């Protein structure tokens, strides 16, 4: 079952980070009208299971490599246009292609990754697309520009839910020392030194970032709830090199610094690697542990850092004067002993309101987690790892409970008014009035329940407004009010479908 | 990283408007959450307005509403203060400065006026009544 | 054929703070159990038998319950402003913003929980820091306040490794 | 397994309470280069058990005493530079050495006694230290100044992890 | 069982029978301190059967091969430090390692080769000795200068005689 | 146990400092908790700043902040009352007094101000201005 077909141009000289442009599944089911184009029809929503199949010539004295990059939704599109960094493009649900093999083909589970079965007629969300782009580049200009065609071959039958399996559960203990699409910048080895050393952070959590806008994905979120991690990670080298580039490396860790003659460093447990294939290395602490994040006064080697030192090195014939890449994923992490998880199940708190300009106020909140947008008063919002798994992943659902927390300006014995939420199904427009409280201000404390969600069963970041249940604080007298907090623990049934990272 | 160039303040009648420069662009962005501060004798660095531009949220200061405005120009893509009517005391000399380092906390919460945040930091241009 | 324990699995008083002399004040405590140096407020410590077995042993891990005690100097309807406990991940230049709690002074009772230790599992005397959960209580008017106290049971599982002796 | 080695220099003329020099573990196993240093390498961090042997020669009429005061932190390094008094010394955990016996060694497990698993590239906390003093010196005065060598066997294995069990 | 740990430097452009640098079995025990060379004072004289393991890039399209040359004695030593002959290095027990092939390692038993278990605390015979060169050099040139590690891997046990079986 | 001699006050104008005399160690040790004392006329013993030296914790009177200090050299190791600057009510003797009892209870906390504690009671010396 073909369906779909599509081309991308690749320049005769491809450069480390250029831009391969990109391909989405929406247009070439369209374009390539076909059997499935038109059983797409019938069948209304599909979840298909589809294996992408690139055919690109197989060469091996180049050393290329790309990386496609698969977004279910347009957050990175904007950024990739131009000089496309690692992590970028990275910190997507991603598959390395190596020319040196060919015929890259490896499927995809539209349902594990994305969550939700695709309409026809138009796009609700925006439309899955692919992105591809150059990690490493060739040594020297090829001879002329070309060319590799993509296809897709799928099998479409029906769709029972707009739901698949939800891609993981909510609950505080997250982190079961497994991962899925971690891989670093390519590290890179210049042949003209002698001996080098080049160091991988160790510190899982730490919110990768360029320089200027950090990118929050999903793996240095579900790190940062345990406070510090385990030992024994294992992962594999991908020597992206022509056949003629040869190195050998000797992998250790190290805290915190290198020990600067060799004699007392090889003692150290650490694997050799000359080829490209797996090493296990145990992560070495006074501890035990490495904390995972960093203070506020702190560098990132202090830490544990495992490090690559080339002993015999890069050897070249005489005519190259590029660097040799190396890039290393890690599968897992084995014989974990993990440490405290950061937070217990106690409430974390949300949003709050302060600064109140003005009086008779009211806030809107609605079925959305975020994005209030309140004109008159200022509002601040929480770091913690809940509302970052809300921006990494694509669709959230659940119902999370409330409570309301207060402190009063004026004198006691002045008080006056109230604080009120309003709980409606669909906006006040229309509505049935559902149960809603008004709490004196003279209480200081209140506590209610909160369903975020739709009638469809999930409710994205960007925004739009499907019938759903709406509900609103207003402040009768707001200038009383000091400081308002709304701190929320969610329900244990709670879920995330897809999966994608959130560039800010 | 971040160059900042800046003029057009000077005296000006009571009810009057000053439009402020153009930022500086430096380094090939020019996106970065950026706030206006104003002095006093005496009296160091009070916050003025402020956008997140990305998600086109507007923050005012206090002690002023509706006289300053701060928008972005759709077309010039490039922020600067303006100013469309103004009490006596406007004593300072404004400066401009930005944050780039922006996390989540700070994206979806109003624009933060704290001092100690912003990293970049220029000269600005001077502005007073008689 | 030993007699009574001395005290119940009652909980004890473990650090008190007044005389503030200066208001919109803070306080951290950290992970560390001791040694809050309070400069603009006077500070006071137990005698009890736990804090010393604190002090004998080299390395001491758990958690502990609190809750907050306080009165009120100024007059009940002259009140404003609040008691709060920040809760953080690491010092507060990064951190993840944890469950934290602001009481009003006009509540005056309150109850939360801190953990002592680290990434590594235990924590001693003498102080280094290392990446673990950060506790400070924030006062937002502090002369109404004339005595506040802090009183904690460790939960059941707890923890002393190594033996020493304190010359104080 | 033998590794590290030390001396210590007794006066002819003991006193009660005299100082008679201290020694650190650290020192022994670095200074003394041998099997288990570096085997203590490759082993990352190590929880040893390991049987100090101090060899003295076995003299009835003069009727000394030691006790050798095992302290993981330097607490009382410096209180006992001068005139150490009893109870500083037999505060920590401490064996008392007869000069009637001889070739006096008893173990120690630096699980139990100190609870943590100890580095090598440097010292994280401050090294276990043995400190010697007379508890009651002799009668008279002995003919010349003498000495004793202190030897510790140890086997070195890895350690599973940072923390021991719990004392108490 | 690791001891012993050595490097040799590489020109960009090797020569047919340059010389590539020498180097000692007893300064590698000696200067790289370990678990074996101290365990090599105890045993007193030692018989060991090690494998030298030569740890190089495998690349295919330079075509180069080195000769290690194993000399228990200095015959050659003097000879050999510039313009060496094949034959000089070749009369001597050796083994060729290939460049196209990597990793290059095979064991030694030096109760075979040189029938005398050696001594620690100086020589009594001048030391063994490995010279490396290249038998025939790089069509052309190569990108920059190298280097390779050579290690030995021996476990000492103690020799009962100071003879081992007659070669012949 | 503790010997104290002590000298350096006299009359001086406003504004003005008056160093005072390192307080006398006795029998060898000099290292207790030790806290200054005043008096006023019809009012007896009200405190003064103290040190708890060894963790190097200080602690002031209330009424009095920066204009009263309590430090101790490195080098000479004896501790001395500083005063930079003085207002016009100083009327009493100060006295030195110190406790060397201190337990656990004593040692984290800050340093007390109360008299009923202090056991080394001494004369001191006479300041004050016109």
């Amino acid at each position: 079952g073909l369906a779909g077909r599509g081309v991308i141009y690749i320049p005769k000289d491809c450069q480390a980070n250029r831009y391969l442009g990109t391909l989405n599944i929406r247009d070439m089911i369209s374009d390539f009208k076909g059997v499935q184009y038109e059983k797409w029809i019938t069948a209304g929503l599909v979840m298909p299971t589809f294996k992408i199949v690139i055919r690109l010539p197989a060469n091996a004295f180049t050393g290329l490599t790309w990386v496609m990059s698969f977004d279910a939704y347009n957050r990175i599109t904007s950024r990739i246009t131009a000089s496309a960094d690692p992590v970028y493009t990275l910190s997507v649900p991603h598959w390395l292609i190596h020319h040196k093999l060919g015929t890259f083909s490896c499927e995809i589970d539209y349902g594990e990754l994305c969550g939700h079965a695709m309409w026809f007629k138009s796009t609700t969300f925006e439309s899955p697309r692919l992105h591809f782009t150059c990690l490493t580049g060739n040594n020297k200009e090829l001879a002329a520009d070309w060319q590799a065609v993509v296809e897709l071959y799928a099998e479409l039958e029906e769709a029972t839910s707009f739901l698949g399996k939800p891609t993981l559960v909510f609950d505080p203990g997250v982190f079961n020392g497994k991962f899925q699409f971690l891989t670093c910048p390519p590290i890179f080895f210049d042949l003209t030194a002698v001996t080098a050393l080049r160091s991988a952070g160790l510190t899982l959590g730490q919110v990768p970032m360029v320089g200027t806008t950090k990118v929050y994905n999903l793996n240095s979120t579900l790190v940062s709830c345990v406070l510090g991690m385990g030992g024994t990670v294992r992962g594999r080298v991908h020597i992206c090199a022509p056949i003629f580039y040869s190195i050998v490396l000797w992998v250790v860790s190290e805290w915190n610094g290198t020990t600067m003659d060799w004699n007392e460093l090889f003692k150290y447990p650490g694997v050799y690697v000359e080829e490209d294939g797996s090493f296990e290395v145990k992560i070495r602490s006074p501890y035990h542990r490495t904390p995972a994040r960093l203070l506020a006064g702190q560098s990132q080697r202090d830490m544990s850092s495992l490090n690559f030192y080339a002993i015999a090195g890069p050897i070249a014939p005489s005519g190259e004067t590029a660097q040799l890449p190396i890039v290393v994923q890690i599968d897992e992490i084995v014989r974990p002993d993990l440490s405290l998880p950061s937070f217990e199940d106690d409430y974390f708190v949300w949003v709050d309101f302060s600064e109140f300009t003005l009086d008779k106020e009211e806030i809107e909140i609605g079925s959305r987690f975020f994005d209030f947008t309140s004109n008159t008063c200022r509002v601040s919002m929480g770091e913690n790892p809940f509302a970052a798994m809300i921006a990494c992943h694509g669709l959230h659902s659940g119902v999370l409970d409330l409570k309301l927390q207060w402190s009063l300006n004026t004198e006691f014995g002045k008080s006056s008014g109230s604080v009120t939420i309003t709980k409606l199904v669909g906006d006040k427009a229309m509505g049935l009035d559902g149960p809603s409280h008004v709490f004196a201000i003279q209480k200081l404390e209140g506590t209610t329940e909160l369903l975020v969600g739709n009638f469809a069963g999930a409710n994205p970041n960007t925004r739009f407004s499907l019938y759903s249940r709406w509900m609103a604080i207003k402040l009768d007298q707001a200038k009383s009010i000091k400081v308002l907090r709304v701190l929320c623990k969610p329900r244990p049934g709670f879920s995330f479908y897809g999966r994608t990272s959130f560039p800010v | 990283q971040v160059q900042l160039q800046e003029s057009g303040g000077g005296s000006v009648q009571v009810g009057g408007s000053l439009r402020v420069a153009c930022a500086a662009s430096g380094d090939t962005f020019s996106g970065y959450l950026a706030a206006w501060f104003r002095q006093a004798p005496g009296k160091g660095r009070e916050g003025v307005a402020a956008i997140n531009s990305k998600r086109h949220t507007t923050s005012y200061a206090d002690s002023v509403k509706g006289r300053f405005t701060i928008s972005k120009d759709n077309a010039d893509n490039i922020m600067y203060l303006e100013m469309n009517s103004l009490k006596p005391e406007d004593t300072a000399i404004y400066y401009c400065a930005a944050a780039d380092a922006i996390g989540l906390a700070e994206y979806w919460s109003t624009p933060t006026l704290s001092a100690a945040r912003y990293k970049y930091w220029g000269q600005g241009t001077q502005v007073t009544v008689s």
